[PDB]
């Protein structure tokens, strides 16, 4: 599913995204954004063979467990395939325990590179919460 | 079945420090998030920290900086270190996955002045 | 840190009743709250998770609900077995708290 600006902003404040552990909301509306276009059925094969899934893209070589990583950890103890519904729950608690680790959201590149430093509170600007 | 079990001196004099282990059986100690709790006789909860799998830690500041989590990977066990014990220290401590899916049992540490 | 607020302190239930427990946030926590039921000598269990998900092996009895600064635990038929210490906990902010705790007990 590819999710609507907004639409997004809302699922992820109703899941408790917004200031969870210092975050606003907009971090994680623009993290989505440029890690997986709102697209919760993105999938990208990383070169270690790992790969990324959903719609916040969290690999498997830490989080998930796709059956074909040899490294895997699984931390999230959950399948990849959680990942890749038009349900969020399941990114979302794995998203909130990957932030409960020492990057915080500098585990997403995307937010690294094209969200820190900006005025993230743009991508909710509009919709009504 | 995961089983966590803690582990140390059930009492101690003031201003020692205070160590406990909590061994983990059913899972991997390097794949989660572990933490400590404790409570404090006729008390509620008061979270002492937890440290994630990158190793970092976080302490409630509560403790003011007395307090030290490590994990000791070959031996699937965590522990947590707190110096400078006093009465106030008293309490049944727990150790739990960061998830708050699992506990130890808990084990009472006195401070006796 | 948030202050997690838990009424009443002893709440009297008859087997077979309803029982309602509340619990408060100092400040706004989304649905970043989990529920624990504890046992006198025992570690305290959790129950419900991110304020309304069930946990597998939990009685369905056991129902959590609310959002951002008010939130509720309802055992919708008490049984016997039930009579404990409840307590709310966030994990919106670091350090992590709990509420004062609902000691349940028989009526």
């Amino acid at each position: 599913k590819v999710f609507g600006r907004c639409e997004l902003a809302a699922a992820m404040k109703r899941h408790g995204l917004d200031n969870y552990r210092g975050y606003s909301l907009g971090n994680w509306v623009c993290a989505a954004k440029f890690e997986s276009n709102f697209n919760t059925q993105a999938t990208n094969r990383n070169t270690d063979g790992s790969t990324d899934y959903g719609i916040l893209q969290i690999n498997s070589r830490w989080w998930c467990n796709d059956g074909r990583t040899p490294g895997s950890r699984n931390l999230c103890n959950i399948p990849c395939s959680a990942l890749l519904s038009s349900d969020i729950t399941a990114s979302v608690n794995c998203a909130k325990k990957i932030v409960s680790d020492g990057n915080g959201m500098n585990a997403w590149v995307a937010w690294r590179n094209r969200c820190k430093g900006t005025d993230v509170q743009a991508w909710i600007r509009g919709c009504r919460l | 079945q995961v089983q966590l079990q803690e582990s140390g001196p059930g009492l101690m004099k003031p201003s020692e420090t205070l160590s406990l282990t909590c061994s983990v059986s059913g899972d991997s100690i390097r794949s989660d998030y572990w933490s400590w709790i404790r409570q404090p006789p006729g008390k509620g909860l008061e979270w002492i920290g937890y440290v994630s799998y990158s190793g970092s830690t976080y302490y409630n500041p509560s403790l003011k900086s007395r307090v030290t989590i490590s994990v000791d990977t070959s031996k699937n066990r965590f522990s947590l270190k707190l110096n400078s014990v006093t009465a106030a220290d008293t309490a049944v401590y727990y150790c739990a996955r960061w998830d708050g899916d699992y506990w130890g049992q808990g084990i009472l540490v006195t401070v006796s002045s | 840190e948030i202050v997690m607020t838990q009424s009443p302190a002893t709440l009297s239930v008859s087997p077979g009743e309803r029982a309602t427990l509340s619990c408060r946030a100092s400040q706004s926590i989304g649905n970043n709250l989990h529920w624990y039921q504890q046992k006198p000598g025992q570690a305290p269990r959790l129950l419900i998770y991110y304020a309304s998900q069930s946990i597998s092996g939990i009685p369905a009895r056991f129902s959590g609900s609310g959002s951002g600064t008010e939130f509720t635990l309802t055992i919708s038929s008490l049984q016997s077995e039930d009579f404990a210490v409840y307590y709310c906990q966030q994990s919106n902010s670091w350090p992590y708290t709990f509420g004062g705790g609902t000691k349940v007990e028989i009526k």
